[PDB]
This record gives structure tokens, sequence and C-alpha cells, in this order.
RNA sequence: AGGGGAUCGAAGAUGAUCAGAUACCGUCGUAGUCUUAACCAUAAACUAUGCCGACUAGGGAUCGGGUGGUGUUUUUUUAAUGACCCACUCGGCACCUUACGAGAAAUCAAAGUCUUUGGGUUCUGGGGGGAGUAUGGUCGCAAGGCUGAAACUUAAAGGAAUUG
RNA sequence: GCGGUAAUUCCAGCUCCAAUAGCGUAUAUUAAAGUUGUUGCAGUUAAAAAGCUCGUAGUUGAACUUUGGGCCCGGUUGGCCGGUCGGAUUUCCAACGGGGCCUUUCCUUCUGGCUAACCUUGAGUCCUUGUGGCUCUUGGCGAACCAGGACUUUUACUUUGAAAAAAUUAGAGUGUUCAAAGCAGGCGUAUUGCUCGAAUAUAUUAGCAUGGAAUAAUAGAAUAGGACG
RNA sequence: GGAUAGUGGCCUACCAUGGUUUCAACGGGUAACGGGGAAUAAGGGUUCGAUUCCGGAGAGGGAGCCUGAGAAACGGCUACCA
């Protein structure tokens, strides 16, 4: 959100569902932000380093929090099977 | 409208000044006298090969044709030599900003040249005055019929 | 939909894709357009005919394998019927709706079935009247409405 | 839910649903050669018949008509084209 | 009965962003329908659509994103005359900065700004943001 | 869409179905009907002037008590007739009958100013002067 | 206007009750109640909720139709049947739980997809009282139906919920 | 809503507020009013869905027909430079529009008048090793519109333009001492004159003129009474 | 055909049966001259215009006419009414 001359104006561009790309709002005391674990070499799991994902408050509402989270982990690479597109 | 007789007035119906001398013997009796009314009408040809009288023709009569050239749908079709179309139209409303259909009955006069019945699209032309409400004239006939004798019996 | 009634049946012919073919189907458009005609002749509405080649033949849509409907197949054939055929089965209900109100002034309920049929008859007929198929000017009459169908 | 492929549903799926209700809507009535022994040439019959289908030669019967899909007649074999 | 097969569509649409998910059926497709879902898609507000071929009317599938607040439509597609198509947006787009008006002229289906750098009109068809 | 027909050419039910319905829009009614010059008792004008015929004393309506001096005024432009109120302390006294007041509204369209039951005007002159002028006393009542 | 007139029973007459008691309770019982021929056209004629189309969410029942099964039971010799069971699918009458949503709330899968305000269309309402009154027209044998004002008056009337 | 004996509402005194050469009052209308609702209401219970269904006028009404690709011409903002003694244009770049082409493609149509344009070419060349460039007649462009014949399915919408009174409104110029105004005025050799002005826009529903060919109608070839010849 | 400056049911004669209408004819109301405009300032609107400019009608109510290029004139006439 610009400006005139360059100058990144106005406080806080706030964050953004990974499920629906609606927007991550404040008193959204609702949402939530799911932090899964960078693993390496046998079960280690290198603390501090994650893979995330950020779900609004509605999608946990209407229950799609399960499901949309599957899709969103097996095509980042952390599921293998358990969803599919088709249905 | 007409039809028939031709001389079938108290009057003995006759374009002005057109004679013929019957001193010198012709073959087509009588002479006629007919114009091009100009502004791309053909003036059709059985206003030059008819016989009617008329003075009121626009191609055989001393009417002439100038100012608006309208057209409308013939909707009556009951008055000797004179019919009288609906020209229909879309009047703007500004408060609503949408239209309403409304409507006008121009009378016009219809020369023999023409055979019209009620449907047929018509264009017609403005002349002088020629009755108490008849400021218009048939100009050219633009449909035909409505398929009509595409509307006949059994195979 | 259902246009005299708050009925809303989804219920239809569920018509292939395949818009030619069947490649399984052996004959010929001489065939059908023949056979066609033959039940034409021996009396039937190409409704009936369309039902009997789909059943008996392996007629899956008499189109399809004659690009023509067979009403036109039949009219071509001037083997077509004075009104049309959805007319004429529409006319012959309200005549035998009305034979029963005849015997019966006390069936309130015939009086209206009667109306609501002959209201379909009416707005019918005037697309067909609309569409040059029936002349400019055809009317229905209970009068002469039950010599019309027989 | 909330993300899936309409374009490409299940053999399944697609199945169970109904006639007009797929995706591209289909017939799902079927065609037969069908035999009594008492021939030897078959005739071919639409599955949901309403006209009781008569035989070739003999006035025999082979299937009735019903709700839906007819009912073939007694000692009768079948096929589906 | 169906009265406005491009009002269905923008409804569905919009039914489905707000109900949040990703992709639309759309039934039975038009030209005016597409040349409307190109218009969105072109200012990317929504993904990719694609026309499945019932040897009927049609069928379209909308993958959407969730950029879109509201798509809409204007149900007495009005006449728009070159002066009054800054009206219509001021009623109806959120700010002057972004989001389309789109409208029908006479030289194609377009947002109201390519309609006034080409400097055409005719009839309002929509709206989208 | 509920109600309205949306249509694009469907301007001539619209406009006619408003000129239907501002019938009940009551200002506009009495403007037509032309309540003003029909009814009330000025001719649709802001004041008449007219005659005093007696002297009244109103009780005031609930919940208030009092006596609310007025005067039955027998219009000039109109031969109808009205009671008016006679407003501050005093005042009463500068009127006596068949005096010439002037009359003018109470600024309620019609219906009656307050406690007070069915009168619609007030005094503003009487004899010429102005019956504010008599009260103070910048002015005094004429001869007879 | 006939026929019918068992039953219950507007009116009326009584017995009781009561300060009274033209009533409530009990008795008697006319018209009515039923039917034919013709009227009348009104009901809180109610879901107090227009019709057509689309879209948006979960669950178990059930009514009618249909598809599917090395289902159960009927036994005969297996079948055929018919009823029953389970999965589905249209289309019914509904109920359940939610509420993304809506509302002034009560509540509502419509009363939702509306200041992010436009699918098509019909009708009605515009403070309360005056008053469904006067009037005219029209329909009716009547009773009455439809249409349907104003003068004047008046600061509330009303709705849903809370606490008492 | 105050007043029935301590009146924050009356009658006054004091003090105080608001507007001020003006301020009150009556009546009307307009805003507030999304309480007339196209934009923009409401109708379960607040006012309000006809007992029900048919149905003409009226309003409304599913999808489908030249789409996609290639080439040419020259515009107007903007950038990176300025060549130049504030603004200039060529090469470079995008980006936004307009015109005309070829893709099986009426452009109404023949009969010359006409040509502005290249498939041309007739020479070669100012000059950057040349398709960077235009003057230039002798085979080969139609449409740019003349004018005469022969003919044209109907609309709606929309663009642009003509034709148009002034005062009024919006608005430029100008120091009526300010201003409401007004259309004046401004410069000198103020001794024999110099000179800027008296804009612009709006102007709509209809009519006319014209560019468009999406959206929405209308008409056509089914007893062939079809179409080109 | 007459009449007019002239078109025209303008009038007459003869002849026909037409013209308008839910897209509101016809009738009623108007405390109605029409327009340029005026008031209210989100927009859409609402209300207003007797009244400085244009057009129109009148000159107590009606009719009739002279003069003249031009009047159905009224600071012209003639009649009836008031
Ligand atoms: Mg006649
Ligand atoms: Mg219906
Ligand atoms: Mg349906
Ligand atoms: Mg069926
Ligand atoms: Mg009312
Ligand atoms: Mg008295
Ligand atoms: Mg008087
Ligand atoms: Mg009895
Ligand atoms: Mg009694
Ligand atoms: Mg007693
Ligand atoms: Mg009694
Ligand atoms: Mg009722
Ligand atoms: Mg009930
Ligand atoms: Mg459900
Ligand atoms: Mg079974
Ligand atoms: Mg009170
Ligand atoms: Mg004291
Ligand atoms: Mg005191
Ligand atoms: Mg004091
Ligand atoms: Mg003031
Ligand atoms: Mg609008
Ligand atoms: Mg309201
Ligand atoms: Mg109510
Ligand atoms: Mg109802
Ligand atoms: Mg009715
Ligand atoms: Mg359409
Ligand atoms: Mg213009
Ligand atoms: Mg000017
Ligand atoms: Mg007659
Ligand atoms: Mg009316
Ligand atoms: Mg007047
Ligand atoms: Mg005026
Ligand atoms: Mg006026
Ligand atoms: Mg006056
Ligand atoms: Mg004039
Ligand atoms: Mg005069
Ligand atoms: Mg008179
Ligand atoms: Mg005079
Ligand atoms: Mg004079
Ligand atoms: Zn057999």
């Amino acid at each position: 959100m610009e400006n005139d001359k360059g100058q990144l104006v106005e406080l806080y561009v706030p964050r953004k569902c990974s499920a629906t790309n609606r927007i991550i709002k404040a008193d959204d005391h609702a949402s939530v932000q799911i932090n899964v674990a960078k693993v390496d070499e046998e079960g280690r799991a290198i603390p501090g380093e994650y893979v995330t994902y950020a779900l609004s408050g509605y999608v946990r509402s209407r229950g799609e929090s399960d499901d949309s989270l599957n899709r969103l982990a097996q095509n980042d690479g952390l599921l293998k099977n358990v969803w599919s597109y088709s249905r | 409208s007409t039809e028939l007789t031709v001389q079938s007035e108290r009057a003995f119906q006759k374009q002005p000044h057109i004679f013929n001398n019957p001193k010198v013997k012709t073959s087509k009796r009588t002479k006629r006298w007919y114009k091009n009314a100009g502004l791309g009408f053909k003036t059709p040809k059985t206003a030059i090969e008819g016989s009617y009288i008329d003075k009121k023709c626009p191609f055989t009569g001393l009417v002439s044709i100038r100012g608006k050239i309208l057209t409308g749908t013939v909707v009556s079709t009951k008055m000797h030599r004179t019919i009288v179309i609906r020209r229909a139209y879309l009047h703007y409303i500004p408060k609503y900003n949408r239209y309403e259909k409304r409507h006008k009955n121009v009378p016009v006069h219809v020369s023999p040249a023409f055979r019209v019945q009620v449907g047929d699209i018509v264009t017609v032309g403005q002349c002088r005055p020629i009755s108490k409400t008849v400021r218009f004239n048939v100009v050219k006939v633009s449909a035909a019929a409505g398929k009509a004798n595409k509307q006949f019996a059994k195979f | 939909g259902r246009m005299h009634s708050a009925g809303k049946g989804i219920s239809s012919s569920a018509i292939p894709y395949s818009r030619n073919a069947p490649a399984w189907f052996k004959l010929s458009s001489e065939s059908v357009i023949e056979q066609i005609v033959k039940y034409a002749r021996k009396g039937l509405t190409p409704s009936q005919i369309g039902v009997l080649l789909r059943d008996a033949h392996g007629v899956t849509q008499a189109r399809v394998i004659t690009g023509n409907k067979i009403m036109r197949i039949l009219k071509s054939n001037g083997l077509a019927p004075e009104i049309p055929e959805d007319l004429y089965y529409l006319i012959k209900k309200a005549v035998s709706v009305r034979k029963h109100l005849e015997r019966n002034r006390k069936d309130k309920d015939a009086k209206f079935r009667l109306i609501l049929i002959e209201s379909r008859i009416h707005r019918l007929a005037r697309y067909y009247r609309t569409v040059a198929v029936l002349p400019p000017n055809w009317k229905y009459e209970s009068a002469t409405a039950s010599a019309l169908v027989n | 839910v909330l993300v899936q492929d309409l374009l490409h549903p299940t053999a399944a799926s697609e199945a169970r649903k109904h006639k007009l209700k797929t995706l591209v809507q289909g017939p799902r009535s079927y065609f037969l050669d069908v035999k009594c022994p008492g021939c030897l040439n078959i005739t071919t019959v639409f599955s949901h018949a309403q006209t009781a289908v008569t035989c070739e030669s003999c006035s025999t019967i082979l299937c009735t008509p019903t709700g839906g899909k007819a009912k073939l007649s007694e000692g009768t074999s079948f096929r589906r084209k | 009965t169906r009265s406005s097969v491009l009002a269905d569509a923008l409804n569905a649409i919009n039914n489905a962003e707000k109900t949040g998910k990703r992709q639309v059926l759309i039934r039975p497709s038009s030209k005016v329908i597409i040349k409307f879902l190109q218009v969105m898609q072109k200012h990317g507000y929504i993904g990719e659509f694609e026309y499945i071929d019932d040897h009927r009317s049609g069928k379209i599938v909308v993958q959407l994103n969730g950029r879109l607040n509201k798509c809409g439509v204007i149900s007495p597609r009005f006449n728009v005359k070159i002066g009054d198509i800054e009206k219509w947006t001021a009623n109806l787009l959120p700010a002057r900065q972004f989001g389309y008006v789109i409208l029908t002229t006479s030289a194609g289906i377009m947002d109201h700004e390519e309609a006034r750098r080409k400097h055409v009109s005719g009839k309002i068809l929509g709206f989208v943001y | 869409g509920k109600g309205k027909p949306r249509g694009l050419n469907s301007a001539r039910k619209l406009r006619v179905h408003r000129r239907n319905n501002r019938w009940a829009e009551n200002n506009y009614k009495k403007r037509l009907l032309g309540t003003a010059f029909k009814s009330s008792p000025f001719g649709g004008s802001s004041h008449a002037k007219g005659i005093v015929l007696e002297k009244l004393g109103i009780e005031s309506k609930q919940p208030n008590s009092a006596i609310r001096k007025c005067v039955r005024v027998q219009l000039i432009k109109n031969g109808k007739k009205v009671t008016a109120f006679v407003p501050n302390d005093g005042c009463l006294n500068f009127v006596d009958e068949n005096d010439e007041v002037l009359l003018a509204g109470f600024g309620r369209k019609g219906k009656a100013k307050g406690d007070i039951p069915g009168v619609r005007f007030k005094v503003v002159k009487v004899s010429g002067v102005s019956l504010l002028a008599l009260w103070k006393e910048k002015k005094e009542k004429p001869r007879s």
C-alpha cells in the first residue's frame, strides 16, 4: 500500500489464510497458525525450523480445517496419499 | 382503392390539361401523364399502366411529396383510397430511466397504383393537406402480405 | 414448470452425446425411412412409431440414422395429419371430458379440469396459428370439436 | 469439499448420481439381442419396452413392460449391443 | 422461468466465494458469460475456467482464488451514456482506485476503463471487485 | 425481486403506480383535493381578519387546569365562524365584543395548540394595533 | 321451491342459580341440521408468510416411483412370485441439529445469498381514531358482497423481548 | 411538559446566551425523508399477500451463426537521453488507442469520370560496407466520391456533429476604493494616440448528420410459389 | 363545386361507412396561459414560474363590421346584454 513517492505507508499488512486467502484480521481470535516441524536425517526434528500454514477462523468454523490441511501439507510434501483431488 | 368503372362519378374524371384530339386517330385512346416523385421511389408501373384518375396520386396527380418520410404498419384499410397506419415507438421516462410503448395512427392517402392489405409495412411521404386529417401519402409497399399463400389447405 | 399444477417433476429422456453412430447398428437410412412409413400408413402417430421402432427395432432415435424428425419424414411423404398430434390428443381429451360432464353436471371438478385443458388447447393453437401451421383464423369449438377428432 | 475436481469426478460417484445430474447427461437404458431357442434368428430389444415385443416369426411373446425395465419371458438369453 | 442466464452465473460464483470454495460449476454457459468470465480473469479475479460441451447449452468450471469480494450484474441492462459511466462506478464500486463496471458496447464487452480509453459506450452488464 | 417490475420498458407501470400511492401521502392529497380552498376557515391564506362575537372562557385539557380566554370570531372574507385564543396575561381586556381582530395560525398545520380544546387560531392585532404592542405599552388602542 | 325431518339443536317457554341472571347448568323445542333445483361469495377461507428460476448445510424417519443384490423369509425340487432387509436416485408430507447467514426480537434452509443495496413478475401497506363509516356505482330475493372518501380529532397506537 | 406557598418554564428585577440593522410570528414549499423508495423502503407476528385456480391486456422470456491466427500504416501521452540558444525532435524502449490487409470472407450494383496508392520500374543514387530515402514517365489497385441507370428486410442502443436567442446557471479576463455588480478597460508623446477585449461550457426527450455492429428485437428456403445465370 | 390570400369538411351537393379507444379514447377537475426559467444544494429527485426576454389571448360580456398593406382593432364603428 504505497504512496506518492515510494514510501510504504499504512501500518500492518495482515496475514492471509492459506486455505482461502481471505484476510486473517485482528479480532479474529478464532483462526490458527500451524507450525509443522522440519525434520532431518533420522527422526530428529530441527527446532526453530518449520513449515507453516495459517487458517481463517471461518474455515475452522465450517469444519473444513482438517481436510483442507491435508491437501495443504501433502502438495507441500509432508503427506503421501491420505488426500485425493477427486471425490 | 377504386377498381372497376373508372368513370363512375357524376363528374367526368380526367387529368387536367392532358388533351387528346379525336381528329388524330390513336391507339391508346387516352394520353396519360405521370411523374417521378423523386427521393428514390420507383413510380410503380401500375401507375403508368393504370387507368385510374386520382388527383391525389403522387405519381399521376397534382400532389407533391416533400418533408417527412415515415414508415408504419398498415392497421386499417376500410376507407376508399386512404388507409391508416400505426407508427409505434418507445418513449423515455427519465425519472425511471426506462421506456414505455406509445403509438400514433397517421391517416394517409393511397394511390390505386398500390394494393395494400392490413398488416403490410408501408412507407409514406408528407404532402399538402389533402383532407381533414391526411397529411401523408403511401409512397412504397415494403412487405407483401404475411406469407399468406403458404397458409392453405391440405396435402 | 408443470404448467397447470404445482408439479415439479424432473423427468425426461437423457439423450446420447453420440449425435451419430451406433456402429453396432447395421441396416440403412432406406430401412427405417421405409419402416417409418409402413406404420404411418398402418395409422400410427409419429410418437407410436418412434416407440415401436425403438423396442422391436434397433432405432435408438430415428433422426440419428436419418437426419430427420419423424413428423418431417411423414410430412415429406404426404402422410401428415390435419392438425398437429399434440393438439389432436389435447382436443380428444377435452371432448371425452366434456361427454363426462354432459352425463354428470354434478361433477364440478370436471368443469375445472375441462377449463384447464381447453386453456392449454387455446394457447397451443395460438402458437401453431402464429407459425403458419394452422390458418390465421382456425378455432377450437365445443360444438364442432367432437366431430373433429371422430 | 471446499476443493475438488468438478471436471474429473470419480467413476463411482458419477455412477450413483441421477441420469440428468451427471457431468454430461446421458441415457442409462441399454439394448439387447434376445433369443428364445425355438428360433435361429434373434431380435433386438430396448431395455424399457413399453411395447411388449413379439418375436420375428412366431407370435410367441418376448418380454413384458413394467414401471421401467422390461421383464423377459421365461427361457431367454441376451447381450448388451 | 430461467430469465438471465448471466445473473445466475454470477450468483453461483459469489456464493462459492462466500462459502469459501475454489471451484464453481456453472450452467448453462453463454457467449456473454464467457466474455464476462473473461474480463474477470483478465484482471485476475478468478483463475481459469473450462467449457465442458454437453451437447446442450453448456457448463463452465471456474477455478477461483478469493481475491474477489463480489461479482454482480445489473438486471435491466440500462443504457449508459459516455458521461454517466462515472456515475455508475460511483454508486456501486468500493473506491475510485480499483474494480470495474463491466458493460456492453458496440465495440466489445469491456470494463469501464477500457471503455474509456477506446471512448465507446452502450449498455451496462455487471461489475467486479 | 419483490414487488416492483424491473423491466427496462416498464416505465408506465412504475410512474403510474407512483401517481397512485402518492395519495396515501397525507399532504399530497390535501394539496390536490384543495382542502385548503375547500374546508379550513382561512382562505388558504396565512391570516384572516374577522369580527368578535363573544368572549369565551375555555377550560384547559388535562392534566392541566385553567381557563383559557378566547374570542369567537366571524371571518370577513368568509362568513365562516371561528374561536381564537387571546395570548398572554390580560389581553382579553383589550378585545371587547364587535371589535375587528386579525387572526393567524397556531403553527400545527390545523391541529389545536396545547391544552386548549379545538382552538386552532390566535389573535395578533385588535382595532389595527398589534396585541403585543398593547401588552407592552408601545401603543394604545384606537378611538372606538 | 319440493322432499326429508332419527339426532342434536339460533328463537321461544320453563326448572334452578343470582342483588339481579333476558345467561352460564337442567327441561321443552320452532327454524335449522340431511337432499334435490336455483341463490348467496363470506371464515383466524392461516403456514396470519404470492408465483416461476438459480444458488448456499448437516442428519435420521417416512410416502409414491425406479435402478442395483451368488440380501433375509415364504418350500416344492429349485425356481416365479409376494412381503421384508440394505445401498442408491428422483419426487412428496415432515421432523431433527446447526447457523456461513437473517432479523427489532420471537425465530427462520428461508424470513438466507440487501448500504458489497438489480434473475422475471403479480398484489397490498405509508401514525392512531374518525371507519370499512358517509356517498356514488354495481351485484343480490333478502341478508348483504365488491368498489370506497372527507370533515374533525389525536401524541401516541403498535410490535418483540426483559424485569417485576 | 411547567403553575395547587421554597415555580430551573408564568409576572418581573438582576445576571446571562443566540443572531444582529435587523430579529420574531403565521402560511406555504424544499432539505432532513430510504416516511412514495429507478437509484432506495416495507408487507410471519408492527400498517400491508386477493379463499383458490384459470386467464386477456401489460411486463418478462434458455442456449446456438466470422472465431482464431499472420502481416502493414501512422497517430498521443510517457520514459532514457537534448541537438539547443524555458521547449525542440530523430533513433531505443515500453504501454494505450486508430486505420487498412491475407486467412474459402458484399464492398449494394453495374456504366466512366479520378485516380491516392504499389504487385510496379525507368534510370540510378544524397549518403553510414544498404531496402535507412523521395523527386521520378511507358504494361500493372479501385472505391476516395463524382452522376446516371438498376435495387435496397425492419428497429432499439451507442459515438461524433451540425442547426441552434439573449438575460439566467457554470465559468475565463478585468482592482466597480471592497463587494452585489458591470462589460469594461488598459498604455503614452496625457499638444491632435497606442492598444487587449466583449471568452468557454451546458444546451438532453424529438428531429437531422455520422462512426460503431456487443447486447435486444424483426424479416428469410419446407406442399419449394426458393437462390444465383 | 363554392368560398379564401391560398391548402383543407372550410362550406355545399351527391356518395360511402367510416375516425378514436386499457399504449387510457371520451368525460370531469385545475385556487392552468405556455416556454427561457425559479427555489431546495451527495446523487436520483421534489416543488414552483401571474410577473423585466420569446410566443399567445384579451381589452365589461358576446357578435358584427368599416378603413387598410396589415384589425375581426375596442384610447375604430354598429347591435344586443350588463
Ligand atoms: Mg368508405
Ligand atoms: Mg401459470
Ligand atoms: Mg424444476
Ligand atoms: Mg414422465
Ligand atoms: Mg387508503
Ligand atoms: Mg359559542
Ligand atoms: Mg370574495
Ligand atoms: Mg328437525
Ligand atoms: Mg331463552
Ligand atoms: Mg328465571
Ligand atoms: Mg331472551
Ligand atoms: Mg376477507
Ligand atoms: Mg391455523
Ligand atoms: Mg437437507
Ligand atoms: Mg428388487
Ligand atoms: Mg400529554
Ligand atoms: Mg418566593
Ligand atoms: Mg421564584
Ligand atoms: Mg424569568
Ligand atoms: Mg434566522
Ligand atoms: Mg437506475
Ligand atoms: Mg416504512
Ligand atoms: Mg398485521
Ligand atoms: Mg395468500
Ligand atoms: Mg381479479
Ligand atoms: Mg436471449
Ligand atoms: Mg450529441
Ligand atoms: Mg455567453
Ligand atoms: Mg355509421
Ligand atoms: Mg388510468
Ligand atoms: Mg385561470
Ligand atoms: Mg409566464
Ligand atoms: Mg404552470
Ligand atoms: Mg390568476
Ligand atoms: Mg408558431
Ligand atoms: Mg387583440
Ligand atoms: Mg356567449
Ligand atoms: Mg373589438
Ligand atoms: Mg390599442
Ligand atoms: Zn420368439
